[PDB]
DNA sequence: AAAAAAAAAAAAAAAAAAAAAAAAAAAAAAAAAAAAAAAAAAA
DNA sequence: TTTTTTTTTTTTTTTTTTTTTTTTTTTTTTTTTTTTTTTTTTT
């Protein structure tokens, strides 16, 4: 509690320090705290009659109990901030400690699940495979808590990524599919919220759908849910943008490969399912619950998203410039544009 | 201001015409069972104006001296406080039932209920949002409330409630737009192919028909998107409020400093459109859901959301009704000490208890005795208790 | 054969109720009457301080006159037939002392039949009974044994502190 | 019963003077504040009974008691 | 009958509860403090005896266990002994356990 | 001659209620392993 | 009367399939209110 101790903490663990063996140091000293105060809790408890009969009735003590809670607030934000290190021993470290808090319940969990959501998708296997677990955890219990931040969880796990350097993020998935509601909203939120008319950075529109291309799918009406919707985003925007082109730029590239990314997003699905055009267009949203439950069906080695995605990254990456050969790719570009309208 | 007195005739077993006492700051009404004490916040309930189903009667002829027994005693009743802030000036508010219907007066001028209401709003009292009135049982409930029910009181009290049909008409108008335009298309696509594979004037029927349907969408979009950015920044300033002060006012209630308090939305991005909900560590334990949680423990819970629901916008004055109702003696005193540590210069407080270590903090008292009758009549006098030793 | 049951039962019930009920309030009547029939409810005509003038109805009372209809309704179906044993929590809140007083001491008349398993916070309640308890909340787990009636009467009222 | 020991020091504090009138002022003259509650308190639960008849004239001013019917003499 | 006593394993809030002495058969208050867990016991007895509580939802189930601290317990258990010295109950013995 | 008080009919509202579709815990069935018990033999 | 292998019966466990049941809006109905409409009284 002491202010010198405080501002000691508060300092090593953030203000971007070039030592990065203070930090460890830091992290290990609250692990072992918790973990000490764990067992000697509980071993103090297993031989309570030798003391019972010497201890109060109308006290009920919280000091002792409410302490190892409360110092937990004055440092956490600060450890969570630590996920963010190029390192791997200090990421390591923070996820012990997160993990040894969580596991006796001292602190509110939904305040720690994005960033325990942006571990998942770290290389070393072990680390993900705890985070993935105590994510599981918190679900079981209490149903509503991972609705609640999804779409921060991906921001997250971007910045994570952009730190560092099937789905990343598949596993997020698995667990929010279950229900009609939850899924169908999660999907229009990501969807819309950031590919039809937010000035978003041209990398976390590529990894948003390069997860909306990879996620597992063990029904039907999920990918006729997402290309309905596609499609008349696509539909309104393409043709208001391109008939203005006629009409008439870099906000043309940005919010061309926009609707490029989009377009090649549709087409990556369409092509995995094989489905009729005639099918896609008769679907609308919420016709019956139980018409579209066939499993559907993968034609094997067909992933060519992360390829042409890629590709068509490469024909922009935010190159603007005044020479002939960008011009010549503006106008190829446009070109290719009136063929993907014209795709049937 | 505050609540200077009130005045009571033939409504609901106050026979006569007596003035109850002036209240002070902190006030408490005490009295044996069946007194007839509850029934005056009632009257304070009812000079606000309140559903008669919650005045625990039906029908709104029972409240007349005498009904529920069967002789009743005139056709009338009477009921008016006289709210004093500075200035040196007093307005008198009231309100009179006449067969079944009923009629407002301020300063003895017979008004409609519009203006009344909308003179209280002035004062700050949200009539429909019921953040400070408590009934018996209430305390415990609020604790316990479906996500819906606070959706639908955070959005009353933040004026966002009246914006409603506005936003989902153009909502309706937008979607009919879009797959109006999506049809168009895909039509005009069909029609283009079929000529490939070879007609004219269908083709520039479709063409027209898809051009004017996405002239009438983006007419449609913006306009959705002003009333919806409208209503989004005044929940979020509403919320955000309370949120922040929730959690600080907890900890010092609870005077500890290990309990958290979460209220949290459901989907983030429209709060108004699905419920919120909240979440409340106890004062030495472990995170658990709201359910399981004792009752001494939900008692105070409830009193922290009313005590930030309240710091957020200012009320003149709250009717506590037995809050004590499961709490020790300790939990006891320290919302005793709370409540005069806040009374002074935050909100005037009248208090029912029966508990004497929650009305000797009180500073003066008002008694409510019975007397024998054809139906119990109750009577009031007070009392002073700021000429004493601790 | 169930029809006569019914009847006979009925009968024995509103009889024992009438009593209690005017044992427990110093003053007051009340009694049970069956609807139209065959039969479809039971309403309830309770009455006090006037004795005669007074005829109410159930959703107009106090916490207090609630709380008293109810436990003269289950004291009147022990008395009829006893059942295995009753657990009291938390009986005592609304009512005040005067009250408490009188169910204390119906309480402690009853008792001689069937095993009565109860808490509260107000000492009166305690004025009749065999053996205590009490409930101890430390280290996160909550512990539960025997303890002496001094103890016991001084934590309900004697200690008003934070502690 | 504590109530109906008060109620003997009512007796015996009216059978001294004489003037049927016990004032709550005298009777809360030198005490404390819960005591004082307590006692205002206990005549409201008297008053209940019958078995004394209060008065109040303003609305912040001094009871006056005197002995009703049921005072058992 | 008459409840000679109860012993509860890991249910609420009681991680490990031996014997206590036998309860009477007159009148057998309990007083705690406030949060201390008395509303338990009667969830106990009830909760064995009385059908009601056992229609709740899986997940009420995986939070009706001690999850204090240490490891999480999996198994619950919680057992009455009474006696039917008067024969109410009708299989004879002198000290029923369920 | 015209303001006022008082009952009655029409209209908005709100709570009991009738109805339908997605979901979910539960009951029934079937196969395999295991565990207690009867039968000829026997000590 | 009591022990043993073999056979026979019970029962127990674990998946898959059917079944009641809870919920989830949507619609309908009915009582309450209240505003207007209708009807004598009086200054
Ligand atoms: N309209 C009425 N006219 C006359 N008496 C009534 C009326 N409504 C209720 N009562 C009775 O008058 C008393 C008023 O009840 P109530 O106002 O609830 O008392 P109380 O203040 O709650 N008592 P308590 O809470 O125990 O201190 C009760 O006896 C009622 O039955
Ligand atoms: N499954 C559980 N595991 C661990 N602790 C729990 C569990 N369920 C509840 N608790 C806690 O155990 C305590 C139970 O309190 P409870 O048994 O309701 O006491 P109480 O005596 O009724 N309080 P009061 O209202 O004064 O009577 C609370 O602190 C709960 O949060
Ligand atoms: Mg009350
Ligand atoms: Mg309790």
């Amino acid at each position: 509690f002491e202010q010198e101790v405080k501002n000691l903490y508060n300092n090593i663990l953030s203000d971007k320090n070039s030592s990065v063996n203070l930090k460890i140091q830091v992290l290990k000293n609250l692990q072992t705290y918790l973990q000490e105060e764990d067992t000697r809790m509980q071993q103090a408890d297993r031989d309570w009659k030798k003391v019972a009969k010497q201890e109060d009735l109308k006290e009920m003590g919280d000091v002792s109990s409410g302490m190892s809670s409360s110092i937990m607030q004055l440092y956490l934000k600060q450890v969570l901030e630590a996920f963010f290190h190029t390192q791997s021993s200090v990421r390591h470290f923070a996820l012990n400690v997160i993990a040894l808090t969580l596991n006796q319940g001292l602190i509110h969990p939904v305040q720690c699940v994005p960033y325990l959501i942006a571990m998942g998708t770290d290389p070393e296997p072990a680390m993900r495979n705890k985070a993935d677990q105590q994510l599981v955890e918190i679900d079981k219990k209490y149903a509503g808590f991972i609705h609640m931040k999804a779409v921060a969880g991906m921001k997250m796990s971007y910045q994570v990524q952009q730190a560092i350097n099937s789905a990343l993020c598949s596993h997020l998935y698995s667990m929010i599919r279950g229900n009609r509601q939850h899924r169908r909203a999660f999907l229009i939120s990501l969807l819309n919220l950031f590919d039809d008319t937010a000035k978003t950075d041209v990398t976390m529109l590529l990894y948003i759908a390069d997860n909306l291309a990879c996620f597992p799918y063990q029904t039907q009406e999920e990918p006729l849910f997402i290309m309905h919707h596609i499609d008349i985003t696509l539909s309104v925007s393409g043709s208001n943008l391109l008939q203005s082109f006629k009409e008439s730029l870099i906000e043309f590239a940005n919010v061309s490969q926009g609707i490029l990314l989009l377009l090649m997003l549709k087409q990556h699905l369409k092509n995995l399912c094989g489905f009729s055009d005639s099918k896609i267009q008769k679907y609308s949203p919420s016709e019956s619950a139980k018409v579209y439950d066939k499993a559907i069906n993968r034609k094997t080695g067909v992933h060519f998203h992360p390829k042409q995605t890629l590709d068509f990254l490469r024909s922009d990456m935010a190159n603007s410039k005044i020479t002939e050969e960008v011009k010549r790719s503006i106008v190829k570009q446009y070109l290719d544009f009136k063929l993907l309208m014209e795709h049937l | 201001g505050f609540l200077k007195l009130i005045e009571i005739e033939n409504f609901k077993s106050y026979k006569g015409r007596q003035i109850i006492g002036p209240f002070q700051r902190f006030t408490a009404i005490i009295g044996p069972n069946g007194s007839g004490k509850s029934n005056l916040m009632d009257a304070i309930s009812f000079v606000l104006g309140e559903k008669t189903s919650n005045l625990r009667v039906k029908t709104l002829r029972d409240l007349i001296h005498g009904a529920p027994v069967g002789k009743p005693a005139a056709n009338r009743a009477f009921v008016s406080m006289v709210y004093s802030e500075e200035g040196a000036e007093d307005r008198t508010f009231a309100r009179v039932i006449v067969g079944g219907s009923s009629e407002y007066k301020i300063n003895n001028k017979v008004v409609q209920l519009h203006e009344y209401s909308e003179e209280l709003e002035k004062l700050g009292i949200l009539i429909k949002a019921r953040n400070f009135l408590v009934f018996q049982g209430a305390v415990e409930s609020i604790a316990m409330k479906n996500p819906k029910e606070r959706t639908a009181l955070f959005e009353e009290i933040s004026r966002s409630g009246e914006l409603a049909q506005e936003y989902d008409k153009r909502k309706k108008e937008m979607v009919k737009a879009e797959e109006d335009t999506q049809f168009n298309y895909h039509r005009k696509k069909n029609i283009a192919a079929e000529r490939k594979e070879a007609v004219r004037d269908k083709f520039q029927e479709t063409s027209d028909e898809f051009e004017a349907a996405r002239k009438r969408a983006k007419k449609a979009k913006q306009a959705f998107e002003q009333i919806k950015k409208e209503r989004f920044d005044r929940f979020n300033a509403c919320f955000e409020s309370v949120a922040t002060n929730i959690d600080e006012i907890y900890k010092a209630l609870s005077r500890n400093s290990s309990a958290q308090a979460f209220l949290g939305p459901e989907n983030p991005e429209e709060p108004y459109l699905d419920g919120i909900n909240y979440n409340c560590v106890a004062p030495g334990k472990r995170f658990r859901p709201m359910d399981n949680l004792s009752g001494g423990e939900k008692t105070v819970a409830a009193l922290a959301l009313l005590f930030a629901i309240h710091s957020y916008k200012p009320a003149p004055f709250f009717v506590l009704d037995q809050i004590d109702a499961a709490l020790d003696n300790t939990n006891i005193g320290k919302v005793a000490n709370y409540i005069k540590e806040q009374s002074t210069c935050n909100f005037q407080a009248i208090v029912i208890s029966l508990k004497e270590e929650f009305y000797t903090k009180a500073e003066s008292l008002i008694g409510v005795y019975p007397e024998q009758g054809d139906c119990v009549i109750s009577k009031v006098l007070t009392f002073d208790l700021t000429k004493y030793p601790d | 054969r169930k029809y006569e049951a019914i009847q006979l039962t009925f009968k024995q019930v509103s009889k024992n109720f009438s009593e209690v009920f005017q044992k427990l309030v110093p003053g007051g009547k009340a009694t049970l009457v069956m609807k139209k029939g065959q039969f479809t409810g039971v309403g309830i005509r309770v009455s006090f301080t006037g004795k005669q003038g007074e005829m109410r109805e159930m959703q107009q009372l106090s916490g207090g006159q609630k709380s008293l209809v109810a436990l003269a309704l289950i004291f009147a179906i022990q008395k009829c037939d006893p059942a295995p044993f009753y657990l009291f929590d938390q009986i005592d809140q609304a009512l005040d002392a005067q009250h408490r007083k009188a169910v204390s001491d119906m309480i402690m008349e009853l008792a001689v039949h069937a095993q009565f398993i109860t808490t509260t916070f107000r000492p009166e309640l305690l004025e009749s009974a065999d053996k205590f308890y009490g409930v101890k909340f430390r280290n996160k787990v909550s512990h539960i044994d025997v303890i002496t009636a001094e103890m016991a009467k001084d934590f309900v009222e004697d200690d008003t502190t934070h502690g | 019963k504590r109530t109906q020991q008060m109620l003997h020091g009512l007796q015996r504090a009216l059978a001294k003077t004489g003037a049927e009138s016990i004032s709550l002022l005298e009777l809360c003259r030198n005490t404390n504040r819960k005591q004082a509650a307590a006692k205002f308190y206990s005549f409201l639960v008297l008053k209940k009974q019958q078995a004394i008849e209060l008065t109040q004239e303003e609305p912040y001013s001094d009871i006056i008691a005197t002995p009703g019917p049921r005072f058992h003499i | 009958m008459y409840i000679k006593q109860v012993i509860i394993q890991g249910f609420r809030s009681y991680r490990d509860q031996t014997i206590v002495d036998p309860f009477s058969s007159k009148h057998n208050v309990i007083v705690g403090r406030n949060g201390s867990g008395k509303s338990n016991f009667f969830y106990a007895i009830q909760f064995v005896l009385s059908d009601e509580f056992s229609h709740l939802r899986p997940e009420q189930r995986l939070a009706l266990l001690h999850e204090g601290t240490g490891p999480r317990v999996i198994s619950a258990f919680v057992e009455i002994i009474f006696d039917n010295s008067d024969n109410r109950l009708p299989i004879d013995k002198e000290e029923v356990s369920l």
